[PDB]
RNA sequence: GUCGGCUCAUCACAUCCUGGGGCUGAAGCCGGUCCCAAGGGUAUGGCUGUUCGCCAUUUAAAGUGGUACGCGAGCUGGGUUUAGAACGUCGUGAGACAGUUCGGUCCCUAUCUGCCGUGGACGUUUGAGAUUUGAGAGGGGCUGCUCCUAGUACGAGAGGACCGGAGUGGACGAACCUCUGGUGUUCCGGUUGUCACGCCAGUGGCAUUGCCGGGUAGCUAUGUUCGGAAAAGAUAACCGCUGAAAGCAUCUAAGCGGGAAACUUGCCUCAAGAUGAGAUCUCACUGGGAACUUGAUUCCCCUGAAGGGCCGUCGAAGACUACGACGUUGAUAGGCUGGGUGUGUAAGCGUUGUGAGGCGUUGAGCUAACCAGUACUAAUUGCCCGUGAGGCUUGACCA
RNA sequence: UUGUCGGGUAAGUUCCGACCUGCACGAAUGGCGUAACGAUGGCGGCGCUGUCUCCACCCGAGACUCAGUGAAAUUGAAAU
RNA sequence: GGUGGUCGGGUAGAGAAUACCAAGGCGCUUGAGAGAACUCGGGUGAAGGAACUAGGCAAAAUGGCACCGUAACUUCGGGA
RNA sequence: ACCCACUCCCGUUGAAAAGGUAGGGGAUGACUUGUGGAUCGGAGUGAAAGGCUAAUCAAGCUCGGAGAUAGCUGGUUCUCC
RNA sequence: GGGGAGUGAAAUAGAACCUGAAACCGUAUGCGUACAAGCAGUGGGAGCCUACUUGUUAGGUGACUGCGUACCUUUUGUAUA
């Protein structure tokens, strides 16, 4: 796991801001869209966090048109662009599953400061 | 299967597992050298040894985390005190385990686990 | 299930050529001439030429 | 003809679009000819390498003198690799320069092991019902023949048994990158066996 | 992931709020469908003045599931909930509106009019 | 031991789909019928004990049979034949109905054959460590849709191809765990009741792991990758070429072809107990004496090789085995050191408050199975088996 | 006879409502209703779920191996 | 397995339920390993949610107190 | 608590000749229960199942008539002509 | 529990004691037995071993080979599954 080691750190060139579980970031998604390539944001709040090095990924949590979207991104993939985060979530918790069956007032994170 | 899998089960559920080897360490520390079956001994060393390499840093948080490992002032007093010292420069390998023969009662191989530098 | 025949005396000793039991591994040891189980402290406690368990 | 490698794990290549290519990594050091067998002498075309390393003492005297005729150090093992019209001579070094990135090749390997495998597992057998009065045969495997006629079992009758830790071959891997400064082969998808286990690599029977 | 007895909200105006898988189309033996695939749905609600009726047998796409869809990188989406469009004989939506997001995989030659309706593409 | 169901099947072909064809009241698309073909494939539900059937919705298709109407020492027990009770009916009655109805104990530790795995023994002619050929066997063999060809051929229009090529699916199977998840009573944390550690603080026991929230390795599917092929040969029906018997005709009599998922290969796995016990490379052993019932004999002493095993440390190998690695000339396991990962800011102290709590030290503390180093502990050059040049006959080289 | 119609379902030999052609209901072997009650029969729904698609992982107890003790049914004989 | 009566502490608790303890009494007369299939008894479970099945069998779920609120029908009590 | 025994599973050469675990019903009554007593073999007792009357019930057990009877099944032993 | 010693005519008459059968279980020796299909014998028959009578012998084993589906009962009829 030597070389597998060597193999992953070649990819992993791509500087991504500490952002932590509760944190709201934007991530800005290349998107194909037939011939034109552009940037397409998904904000959120990071609700799980799994550093593996190159397997390093995070789902951000949504409420979209009423309708809710969890998104696990591939952190090192190209296809995340950019990150960054808007604000800094107050949590005691690594994965913040519970706020699926909360929305509203109820799925409010408090501020880090 | 149990691919790359450690611990043994030993029959036992694992409430009475942990509370037999933190028995069987606070004896080894007590009284230096054991004699138990050969499984044991063997699943001892990842109990004991690591308690002896926590009791070379002497202070009330490794103290309190030595006594929530044996819930014994005697265990804890000899590992911070005596242990601790003895084996200051002993990079690991506190235990000892050499194979006696066997158990009269039902034939199980036995084991003696001392203390390495004085049993 | 149970036999339909009963088994012959051939049939029960040849199942039984497998039973036989096999000779422990013996070592000497140099400190005192007495036998031991190899890779085990000798019954009188003597181990790779050192007294361990002192009796 | 191939070569003979150890599966070093399973890892993931990005591409520039954004997929990701899950690939195996295979540790190809170099093979060495042992032993260049021809149809003059014994009966068909193949060539015999060794790989890797063995300590002086685990290699017997016999083996040792056969090592010393090629004038290769003893590896970890042997194989033979049947072969056309090539040409190889006692000492020759098998690298991983054989393969292009993007030819296909078949991966075999010993793959895991799973011992004594219920027909569930082994067979893909159903289950049973677990509940609605089933008695002590959930996972049970049922019938097993039918009757007075023909009052057997059939040989190679599904049951359970040894599972894995056989002789695996998964065919048209895509080689996605050659690191001959290395000496590894990354092939696209999964081969058998665990990390550490010996794989041979070679050009794709279809 | 939708089989059969599975039931889906309705992600157009069609008059149906409810409906249940009955079938999942497209090969014999099929278990499940995603996002994207069709399936045959009853509808198993619906409001007064729709244009589809409680109990009327409708193929539908499905739009929307919890189980998600993943992307090339190995990334995937998920959705709240499993959401349907119905569809006409003609493989067209009934509704003239979508609700809620749709995902890229729609984004074929058959279901592009749903896409274009959609309020959010994924 | 019965019907039906479940599980698991195996065979036939009088073939349901897929494949190859002849005729058609075959324009095309779609059909009808017959010949060949058994390689693979060949629904899910509602109702009913149902097999069936009807219905709904699919599918390329939802084949027909045999197998104790296959399969209860494999499961079920809805139906059907016990004992209870009831309705209709019959009988004066006890009762009865091949009418109905509510309820109603399904045993067996596998000896042999068989089958699935996995060993031990011996043999293969001196023994041994490796590698191997392949007689043979087994696995696998399914198929949709879209696009191009081409709106071309065909057709009044409507509609709409063959052949060929590309893509993307369903089902099935194998491997794998990078990813997405599941689990993870061996990691971390929260919390209720209680008991204890002298007490506070902090911890531990017990309560389904007390209840939970997460989660490493491993295992794993729902996750990932891959597969069925192409090709060849010999053929089936069928289509022929040449061609007489029979001045013609004729696929046949002589001769030469084409031709299918069937067969033989090709793909994968097993495979010299293939007693017909095969082949290759390499290694080891180069001493005497005596005797009888003289030679492929026996016995005594010397010798004990190559190698194998026991034993130990173990393993992604495993029921036990076996297999694989290592045994100090050592990283085989444990520890240790560092990292990683997970959890989520420990204790103590300080500070704010009346207090619960907050804040700082502090992303702290702890951290399983992971990675990398490291002889600190445990793997003792101990014993046993295995010998001392490998019979005879014939032949060819050779001396 | 799964009568017919209606309802409920995508689909209902069961169910509920009805018709009357009652094979072969019917008035204290009571007729028809009936609140409450029932470990009573049938049917439908919400919730809930490993019942199932389709099983996976984990924890104990057996099974397996070692040491001690030590049954059973069956059995004409077996080179089965 | 069955066997009449008496006593019956603490914390929580309505309680002689239940949990953890006291006074007291025990660890149940084969052990030791290993950690296959399968069986038994449990824990968790993606997506779906009765598609299972003769039948939701089994499981899952619900569960306390105070307060608000509560339908048809009824024998006026109920239902609740 | 106690009495009971509706469901599933286990167990079925059982720990047990009717149980256990998890659920279940009654639980101030036509209740459960101890001690003592009464009723019995064509007899008793029965909120009625032909239930129960010492693991025995469409007529208990035990001994006697009794070696009942058995047109039925099984078995019937040394040798030769 | 044995091995000697001793007692006794005898101890393998030693107290579970006269004799001491068979099933059944062992140890030793001889021969046969790991390419071979079935009521296990019988007919033929090599070799080996032992003993003297020294090969027209006796005993043991028996490679290989022809033939060959127990017995009782009951039956028209039974290897009968
Ligand atoms: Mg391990
Ligand atoms: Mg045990
Ligand atoms: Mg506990
Ligand atoms: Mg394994
Ligand atoms: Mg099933
Ligand atoms: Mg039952
Ligand atoms: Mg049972
Ligand atoms: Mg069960
Ligand atoms: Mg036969
Ligand atoms: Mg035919
Ligand atoms: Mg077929
Ligand atoms: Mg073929
Ligand atoms: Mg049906
Ligand atoms: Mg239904
Ligand atoms: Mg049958
Ligand atoms: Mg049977
Ligand atoms: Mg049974
Ligand atoms: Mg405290
Ligand atoms: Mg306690
Ligand atoms: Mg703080
Ligand atoms: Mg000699
Ligand atoms: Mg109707
Ligand atoms: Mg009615
Ligand atoms: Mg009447
Ligand atoms: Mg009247
Ligand atoms: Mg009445
Ligand atoms: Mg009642
Ligand atoms: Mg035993
Ligand atoms: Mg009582
Ligand atoms: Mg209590
Ligand atoms: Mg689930
Ligand atoms: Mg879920
Ligand atoms: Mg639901
Ligand atoms: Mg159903
Ligand atoms: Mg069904
Ligand atoms: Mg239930
Ligand atoms: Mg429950
Ligand atoms: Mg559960
Ligand atoms: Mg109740
Ligand atoms: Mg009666
Ligand atoms: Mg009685
Ligand atoms: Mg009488
Ligand atoms: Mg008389
Ligand atoms: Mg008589
Ligand atoms: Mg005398
Ligand atoms: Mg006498
Ligand atoms: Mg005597
Ligand atoms: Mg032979
Ligand atoms: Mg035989
Ligand atoms: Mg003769
Ligand atoms: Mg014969
Ligand atoms: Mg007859
Ligand atoms: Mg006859
Ligand atoms: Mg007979
Ligand atoms: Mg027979």
């Amino acid at each position: 796991n030597k070389i597998i080691q060597q193999i992953e750190a070649e990819q992993m060139n791509k500087e991504i801001p500490a952002f932590a579980p509760g944190d709201t970031v934007i991530v800005q998604v290349k998107v194909k869209e037939g011939d034109r390539q552009r940037l397409q944001a998904f904000e959120g709040v990071v609700i799980a966090k799994r550093n593996r090095g190159l397997n390093s990924a995070f789902t951000v949590r949504k409420i979209s048109n009423g309708v809710g979207v969890e998104r696990t991104f591939q952190t090192y993939s190209p296809i995340v662009d950019s990150l960054s985060v808007k604000r800094r979530g107050d949590v005691r918790k690594a994965k913040l599953y519970y706020l699926r069956a909360l929305s509203g007032k109820a799925a409010r994170i408090k501020e880090k400061l | 299967m149990r691919h790359r899998k450690s611990g043994r089960h030993l029959s036992r559920t694992s409430a009475h597992r942990k509370a037999m080897f933190q028995n069987m360490a606070v004896s080894l520390f007590e009284h230096e050298l054991i004699k138990t079956t050969l499984p044991k001994a063997k699943e001892l060393r990842r109990v004991a040894e690591p308690l002896i390499t926590l009791a070379k840093e002497d202070s009330v948080a490794n103290r309190r985390l030595a006594f929530d490992r044996t819930r014994s002032k005697a265990a804890v007093g000899k590992l911070f005190n005596d242990l601790g010292k003895r084996y200051a420069n002993r990079p690991g390998g506190y235990l000892r385990i050499l194979k006696c023969g066997f158990r009269a009662g039902d034939n199980a191989p036995m084991a003696y686990v001392e203390l390495v530098d004085r049993p | 299930a149970v036999q339909q025949n009963k088994k012959s005396r051939s049939a029960r000793d040849m199942r039984r050529s497998h039973d036989a039991l096999e000779s422990n591994a013996l070592s000497v040891e140099k400190s005192t001439g007495e036998v031991h189980l190899r890779h085990h402290v000798s019954p009188d406690g003597f181990y790779r030429g050192r007294k361990v368990v002192d009796k | 003809i191939g070569v003979v490698g150890r599966k070093c794990g399973m890892t993931r290549i990005f591409t520039e679009e954004g997929v990701s290519i899950p690939v195996t990594v295979i540790e190809v050091e170099p093979n060495r000819v042992t032993q260049f067998k021809t149809e003059e002498t014994d009966g068909y075309r193949a060539v015999q390498v060794t790989a890797g390393e063995r300590r002086a003492s685990r290699v017997t005297k016999a083996q040792a003198g056969h090592f010393a005729k090629a004038n290769v150090a003893a590896g970890r093992g042997v194989w033979e690799f049947r072969l056309g019209e090539e040409q190889y001579a006692a000492g020759d070094q098998i690298t991983v320069d054989l393969f292009q990135a993007g030819q296909m090749v078949d991966v075999t390997g010993e793959s895991k092991g799973k011992g004594f495998a219920g027909t569930i597992k082994r067979w893909n057998f159903r289950g049973q019902d677990n509940t609605h009065g089933n008695s002590v045969s959930h996972r049970v495997p049922g019938s097993i023949g039918q009757c007075q006629t023909p009052g057997r079992v059939f040989k190679g009758k599904k049951m359970s048994g040894h599972l894995g830790a056989e002789r695996v071959t998964v065919q048209s891997l895509e080689i996605v990158r050659v690191d001959a400064e290395r000496n590894l082969l990354l092939v696209k998808g999964a081969v058998p066996g665990a990390t550490g286990g010996d794989v041979i690599v070679r050009p794709a029977a279809k | 992931m939708i089989q059969t007895q599975s039931m889906l909200d309705v992600a157009d105006n069609s008059g149906a709020r409810r409906v249940m898988c009955i079938k999942v189309l497209g090969g014999s033996h099929r278990r499940y469908a995603g996002i994207g695939d069709i399936i045959k749905v009853t509808v198993k609600e619906a409001i007064p003045r729709g244009k589809v009726k409680k109990g009327q047998v409708m193929t539908a796409v499905v739009v929307r599931t919890k189980h998600g869809v993943r992307r090339t990188d190995g990334s995937i989406i998920r959705f709240d909930g499993n959401a349907a469009v119905l569809l006409n004989n003609k493989q067209e939506p009934i509704g003239t509106r979508i609700f809620g997001p749709v995902t890229r995989e729609l984004r074929t030659e058959k279901f592009m009019k749903i896409v274009s309706l959609a309020p959010e593409v994924l």
